[PDB]
C-alpha cells in the first residue's frame, strides 16, 4: 500500500463522493427540503444506508 | 481608463478609500469579490448567505 | 479561507473548481495587479503587450 | 524530501498540500482537480483506504 500509493494518483480521473459527503452538504434549514436527495436513504437514526 | 470593460469598478475605490485599516476591511473587499452569476447564486443560496 | 465557500466548493463543471464559480479571487482569469510570474492557467485568457 | 515518503490514510493525517509536495504524481493531481485541494476530508483517500 505505502508504495502504491503514487499509483493511485497516477489515474488522472475524478471520484464518486459517497453519500454520506454529500450528505453533509445541506444546511439543517433544507436538510428536509426536497431538494435533499439523500433523504431517500436517511432510514434509521443508528444505521446508515 | 477602460472602466466598463474592467474588473473593479469605481465602488471598490470608494469603499478603500475610507476604509478603517483593520482586518474587516479586507475581508470585506473579499466578500465583495462574490461573482454574480446562477452557479454563484446558487452556492451562496445554499449556504444561507 | 472566507472567499470560498469550503462546504460547497466541492466539485466542478466546466474544468474549473467550483470556487472559481463564486468568487473572483479563485478564478485564473482575474490577474493581481502586479506580476512577477505568469500564471499556470491560461486558457481563455490571453496576454498583449 | 528524497527520503521522505506520504501516505494519506485517514480522514485527518490527509493533507493535501504536504503530499503533494512529498509525491510527483500527487502534485500533478492536484492541479489537475483543485476542487481535491480541500481539508474537510473530500481529498480521495486511495482505493485501498
Amino acid at each position: 500500500a505505502a508504495r502504491r500509493i503514487p499509483h493511485f494518483y497516477r489515474v488522472r480521473r475524478e471520484v464518486p463522493r459517497t453519500v454520506n459527503e454529500m450528505k453533509q452538504d445541506f444546511v439543517v434549514t433544507d436538510f428536509y427540503k426536497v431538494g435533499n436527495i439523500t433523504l431517500y436513504t436517511e432510514l434509521h437514526p443508528f444505521f446508515d444506508f | 481608463a477602460h472602466e466598463y470593460h474592467n474588473w473593479l469598478r469605481s465602488p471598490f475605490s470608494r469603499y478603500s478609500a475610507t476604509c478603517p485599516n483593520v482586518l474587516h476591511s479586507v475581508m470585506t473587499l473579499a466578500a465583495m469579490l462574490y461573482k454574480i452569476s446562477p452557479v454563484s447564486l446558487v452556492l451562496q443560496t445554499k449556504a444561507h448567505i | 479561507r472566507i472567499s470560498a465557500l469550503p462546504g460547497l466548493n466541492n466539485g466542478q463543471l466546466a474544468e474549473e473548481p467550483l470556487s472559481a464559480y463564486v468568487n473572483a479571487l479563485h478564478d485564473h482569469r482575474l490577474w493581481p495587479p502586479f506580476v512577477t510570474h505568469l500564471p499556470r492557467n491560461m486558457e481563455g485568457v490571453q496576454v498583449v503587450a | 524530501i528524497e527520503y521522505s515518503l506520504p501516505v494519506p490514510f485517514h480522514r485527518f493525517y490527509s493533507n493535501p498540500t504536504i503530499c503533494a509536495a512529498l509525491s510527483d504524481d500527487i502534485k500533478r493531481y492536484v492541479t489537475e482537480f483543485p476542487h481535491y485541494h480541500r481539508h474537510d476530508g473530500g481529498f480521495p483517500l486511495p482505493t485501498a483506504f
